RNA sequence: AUUCAUAAUAACUUUUCGAAUCGCAUGGCCGCUGGCGAUGGUUCAUUCAAAUUUCUGCCCUAUCAACUUUCGAUGGUAGGAUAGUGGCCUACCAUGGUUUCAACGGGUAACGGGGAAUAAGGGUUCGAUUCCGGAGAGGGAGCCUGAGAAACGGCUACCACAUCCAAGGAAGGCAGCAGGCGCGCAAAUUACCCAAUCCUAAUUCAGGGAGGUAGUGACAAUAAAUAACGAUACAGGUUGUAUUGGAAUGAGUACAAUGUAAAUACCUUAACGAGGAACAAUUGGAGGGCAAGUCUGGUGAGCAGCC
RNA sequence: AUCUGGUUGAUCCUGCCAGUAGUCAUAUGCUUGUCUCAAAGAUUAAGCCAUGCAUGUCUAAGUAUAAGCAAAUACAGUGAAACUGCGAAUGGCUCAUUAAAUCAGUUAUCGUUUAUUUGAUAGUUACAUGGUAUAACUGUGGUAAUUCUAGA
């Protein structure tokens, strides 16, 4: 038969459930960020959980080890492009000290909301769901796609929607139709 | 099982060849030959895979029944002949000649030749030995049988052979300060200087080498092909002259040069 | 809107008496652009036939706007009938589509013929007299 | 490292091989001579392989302490048989071989390995199953053809099942694909095709339930809808609580093109498609462990892993 | 990585239990809108099986007088049947047996066989021999019956 296919799993769950004042910590960044689920934020947290393991094994190794010089300096330039890590910070002790906030920043639902265009981050995650953001000349319409420093300079609305320059949608023109119509009799 | 084997599953195939996982379930099965079949290579990969000249397998077989590909100066139809190293492939519209040849990371390079260096191949010299009323023969990798050697010629020695007619026109003794091509092993690719030779009576002889950046690496004698004398080699080397880098020197220059 | 055709990553295939390439496409304000457009415009670009000109396999960009596919040109309308599928050729309208029987079928049938040995011209003859 | 490769001499054989074959082309010299291929054939080498073989490594058990040798157990000489080594088998002869550093015997709901789950480190548990190796085709045994089989979509016999019949006879092997019965806590369609991956043949062309496509599918995995924003009234310092207004969109349906061997679906798109936006999100809990009721009505079988 | 609860009227220990989290670990209950991807009669019974299919194959180049088709007096296009050659020992399925056995890494053949591929290699013994020969075919038949087959 055919090879098979790899897939992994994304998220960890938190091993005491009823913690009360992890409960309360959790609630506030779904407000803040505009988050549907802990699951959101439970990803996030395994995905920084990683990176620290795989720094602090480095930490282990000699300076000047060539591993701990190609690797090392990988993994800091991969956090400096999406902007995580200040390139102020631009070295590996400093990776110990990042926060799930760091990375939450970045996405683009809320970026959408520090811009202008939206005006809550509520309201930010409509329009990507509707189509109407655009990065460069693709659109994109998933809330998590982590924004690039580069990218910054090129969101802005689509051009085949309302508020981008093309025709009203089907609702406008049927209010339009009806009042023409009216307006005729 | 209760005979030979005629099926080569996917995953199970050589490595060098670069087979994708997914595209189907099975891999081309080399034919008897010439070279070994962990070490040979397909015509099939070599027409679809590298030169991208045919989109499938049926598109292969069309290019073969009209007669334009020759292997060693022969004609060949069968899609699955295993060339392997040193052999020369020619293409006669397009007017093409390559010759087998691995890159340092041990694959087959799509190297060009002209069409003057398309007459002659070397080999390397297996066994020398009487055959039947006294005839003297040596036999090469490649499997050629040579009648009347010079007198001198030994094992491993390397030999310069005529395509046209398939007879000897020179030979290169296995020595100190020769140039050598790796063939095998870890080292696969390699290219160095001979520093000098280990004897070890019913063991594997060991050689240790030098390249031209002065390191130094040691490979079982099987695995040493002489190439020519210090400075000469007697045939074009692919692009990079076989001196292996490190992993922080070649991350530098792509992105000095391919990221300006 | 006008419509943009580009071609990139060509190859000339003297072995197979054809040019490949890569077709890239910009269609803003309609859905796609049909293949027998393509094969018309593609036709007068490399001076070549209609007949000679062949295409397939594409997709369109998510957001729409683009699409991107495979084409080739033949040096004659004779090399092209001889090299290309016979799929394609159908869809070109260059051959007619063969008739035969079920897959089924046709191996039920092969599987009555090997109970009979010689022609079956005797035997018929004996069992009409029974 | 050889009684190697190879050569020489005397003979032997019931006598091995050393072209009574096919396509295309039609030249040279004055009826002779000639080209490019196909298929065969002796021996040597090579390639795809096979057989045997050295070293070290395996789960539980002493309520298994002695085991093997008649009827090969350990060794020697000669022969037979084999493709070939060897108690592999036969004749004669010697009396050996293993063990508390666990032999021999019993058990395994035991095919081995690459590997899988569980992340401080060391470990514990699992591996019928996508790759590699072994074994089998209801159970035992035997054998023909062939380079290769102790073959089961080959044959012969016995044992156990079991089909058709004019009662004389004949025929059988799903642990291939699809499907049925039985079993049980426990597992899909008697569908389409050689277009891709590859394999076989005298072969570009034929064939392939190998393989691919679709159907069934909450095993497991990735992304992610179920609403956003103004006005008015009221309260608060730009945030809550209720009458009211324009905008936005896919779920769904559908002309078309694209997709495909032909189709379905995805990606793209004209038209249609939301106000209780009925286009209406469930599953378990509220003494403690352990987030969350001195609420309210009934009652005096129910709840509770534990208290 | 380093938890919490349960043994006097009132405490501290030993000790075990209950709770918690994961499972490419199976089953099962309630509920179910969209995109991508995907395991699937192993566990009990290596239990029993209706019907269909799963192995055949021709090029310029072994054998043509089909009484086949289609248009250079021995023949010459295409081509059923049949003889000849090759293949059917690969693939696919399952895990019953098996505890120095299989298997893994590492060796050996100076101890042996090898269709096929590739390269070498036979001056040494009639202008074309015979049926001790026959299939397809033509024609006469047997049996309830099978991929039964007899005489000419």
């Amino acid at each position: 038969p055919r090879a098979p296919r790899t897939y992994s799993k994304t998220y960890s769950t938190p091993k005491r459930p009823y913690e009360s004042s992890r409960l309360d910590a959790e609630l506030k960044l779904a407000g803040e960020f505009g988050l549907k689920n802990k699951k959101e934020i439970y990803r996030i947290s395994f995905q920084l959980s990683k990176i620290r393991r795989a720094a602090r094994d480095l930490l282990t190794r000699d300076e000047k080890d060539p591993k701990r010089l190609f690797e090392g300096n990988a993994l800091i330039r991969r956090l400096v492009r999406v902007g995580v890590l200040s390139e102020d910070k631009k070295k590996l002790d400093y990776v110990l000290a990042l926060k799930v906030e760091d990375f939450l920043e970045r996405r683009l639902q809320t970026q959408v909301y520090k811009l202008g265009l939206a005006k809550s981050v509520h309201h930010a995650r409509v329009l990507i769901t509707q189509r109407h953001i655009a990065v460069g000349k693709q659109i994109v319409n998933i809330p998590s796609f982590m924004v690039r420093l580069d990218s910054e300079k090129h969101i802005d609305f689509a051009p085949t929607s309302p508020f981008g320059g093309a025709r009203p949608g089907r609702v406008a023109r049927r209010n339009a139709a009806r009042k023409a119509e009216a307006s005729g009799e | 099982a209760r005979g030979p084997k005629k099926h080569l599953k996917r995953l199970a195939a050589p490595h060098h060849w670069l087979l994708d996982k997914l595209s189907g379930c099975y891999a081309p099965r080399p034919s008897a030959g010439p070279h070994k079949l962990r070490e040979s290579l397909p015509l099939i990969v070599f027409l679809r895979n590298r030169l991208k000249y045919a989109l499938n397998g049926r598109e292969v077989k069309a290019i073969l029944m009209q007669r334009h590909v020759k292997v060693d100066g022969k004609v060949r139809t069968d899609t699955t002949y295993p060339a392997g190293f040193m052999d020369v492939i020619t293409l006669d519209a397009t007017n093409e000649n390559f010759r087998l040849v691995y890159d340092v990371k041990g694959r087959f390079a799509v190297h060009r030749i002209t069409d003057e260096e398309a007459s002659y191949k070397l080999g390397k010299v297996k066994k020398v030995q009487l055959g039947k009323k006294g005839v003297p023969y040596v036999v090469t990798h490649d499997g050629r049988t040579i009648r009347y050697p010079d007198p001198n010629i030994k094992v491993n020695d390397t030999v310069k052979i005529d395509l046209a007619s398939g007879k000897i026109t020179d030979f290169i003794k296995f020595d100190a300060g020769k140039l050598v091509y790796v063939t095998g092993g870890r080292n696969l690719g390699r290219i160095g200087t001979i520093v000098h030779k280990e004897r070890h009576d019913g063991g594997f002889d060991l050689v240790h080498i030098k390249d031209s950046l002065d390191n130094t690496f040691v490979t079982r004698l099987n695995n040493v092909f002489v190439i020519g004398e210090q400075g000469k080699p007697y045939i074009s080397l692919p692009k990079g002259k076989g001196i292996k880098l490190s992993i922080a020197e070649e991350r530098d220059r792509r992105r000095a040069q391919q990221g300006l | 809107d006008a419509v943009t055709i580009r071609t990139r990553k060509v190859i000339s295939n003297p072995l197979l008496a054809r040019k490949q390439f890569v077709v890239d496409v910009l269609h803003p304000n309609r859905a796609n652009v049909s293949k027998d457009e393509l094969r018309e415009k593609l036709a007068e670009v490399y001076k070549a036939e209609k007949d000679a000109v062949s295409v397939f396999g594409f997709r369109t960009q998510f957001g729409g706007g683009k699409s991107v596919g495979f084409g080739l040109v033949y040096n004659s309308v004779a090399e092209a009938k001889k090299f290309e599928p016979t799929y394609r050729l159908v869809r070109y309208g260059l051959a007619e589509k063969v008739e035969k029987a079920s897959r089924q079928q046709r191996k039920q049938k092969k599987n009555r013929d090997k109970k009979i040995f010689g022609t079956g011209k005797r035997l018929a003859k004996k069992v009409a007299r029974r």
